[PDB]
Parts: structure tokens; sequence; C-alpha cells
């Protein structure tokens, strides 16, 4: 019945993309210890800064995932990483 | 969790990602690398956003 196909990668970057939007699971993001062990994932972030330029902002349905991720990117920067994955400078958070 | 898309962005890829571009010039995915580089705009603009939700 309700059924289509998988999404394709544009569909689902664009997903991802915007459920950056909402600040709880971002939260949840920066409070993962394997991701931030590897590059891998701060390396992607980067990569999809590609959604903040035309022709793709135009399909951005959510605004505010933008802006989150314009800062989410430049913390990374400056940002240590514990030895763990522990992202340094939020250990104090509840 | 997130995209499996994450795995391939190692910084080794990323070295060798500005070559690639170069090559190139000379859905498709036949390499790791072409994860490195954002998809293409479909044909359909019911793409295109209705509006915003804040």
């Amino acid at each position: 019945s309700d059924q289509n196909p998988l999404p394709t990668r544009f569909e689902v970057e664009l997903e991802f993309i915007q459920s950056l939007a909402n600040i709880q699971y971002v939260t949840y993001l920066l409070t993962q210890q394997q991701i931030w062990k590897s590059p891998n994932f701060k390396n992607y972030l980067k990569y999809l800064e590609y959604w903040c330029n035309p022709p793709y902002s135009q399909c951005i349905v959510y605004p505010n995932c933008l802006f989150i991720l314009k800062l989410l990117n430049g913390f990374m920067e400056s940002a240590i990483v514990n030895e763990d994955g522990l992202l340094e400078g939020l250990d104090e958070l509840p | 969790t997130s995209p499996s898309y994450v795995k391939f962005f190692t910084q080794s890829n990323l070295e060798k990602l500005p070559k690639y571009k170069e090559k190139k010039a000379a859905e498709e995915i036949t390499c790791a690398l072409d994860y490195l580089i954002p998809p293409p705009m479909p044909k359909n603009q019911q793409y295109r956003a209705f509006g915003s939700i804040w």
C-alpha cells in the first residue's frame, strides 16, 4: 500500500542534513563516543555544506539546519577531542 | 545512526580527491571517491521547498 522505493543519496542527504534542525538530535550526536574517534564524521559534515549553496539550498524546508550545520563545523576545527571520543568542551553539561 | 556514506570520508581519500576531480573532467557510482562529491540535482522541481518550517 503506502510503499515506495528506497531513497537516493541525494534524498538521503537531504533528509539527514535537515534533521540537524532539531537540537535534541544534534546533541545526541556530539555525545557519541565512536564518531569522534575518526575524522570521518567531522569530514562528512563539512562536505554537507554543499546544501548551503544553490541550487541545493532551494530544497531545504527546515532552514535552521543550515545555520546549525555551519556552527557545528566551526566548532569542530578548534574542538579538542578526548582520547575516547568525548568532545572535551562539552563534558560538563547534563 | 548516520548515513552509510560516512565510512568513505577518510583523510586518505580526501587527499586523492583533488586529482580525481580533474581526471573526471576528461546515479553513476563506480568508486569510493565518488561519494566525496555532492549528488546531482533531480529534474523534478517537486524537490523544491514549498515553504519554511521553523
